[PDB]
């Protein structure tokens, strides 16, 4: 009652994501944007 | 009804001709296929 009411507190309006993390799969592997089902990359075996 | 009648012969009512009345109804003939977003985003062919 005595000016406490005023105060507010001020909540910051960017919420900290605690979950969040660079991810570590699309860097380290490559990433190919595609428009399919399915993707198929050739990938030779050897022989010659 | 057309009546014949005669000469100095009182005249009967004839029928009077009917109406009739066709209740053509609207109803909708509706198509809702349920097409998943997968094939939509996957094919090159617009399936839209």
């Amino acid at each position: 009652a005595d000016g406490g009411y005023t105060v507010i507190p001020e909540l910051n309006t960017e919420i900290m994501r605690m979950l969040t993390d660079e991810s570590t799969m699309r860097r380290i592997c490559t990433v190919k944007k595609i428009s399919s089902n399915e993707f198929k990359q050739l990938v030779s075996a050897g022989g010659a | 009804t057309v009546n014949h009648g005669e000469e100095g012969k009182t005249r009967e009512q004839t029928s009077t001709p009917q109406i009739n009345e066709v209740s053509i109804k609207l109803y909708p003939v509706y198509a809702y296929p349920r097409t998943t977003q997968e094939i939509v985003d996957f094919s090159d062919v617009d399936i839209l």
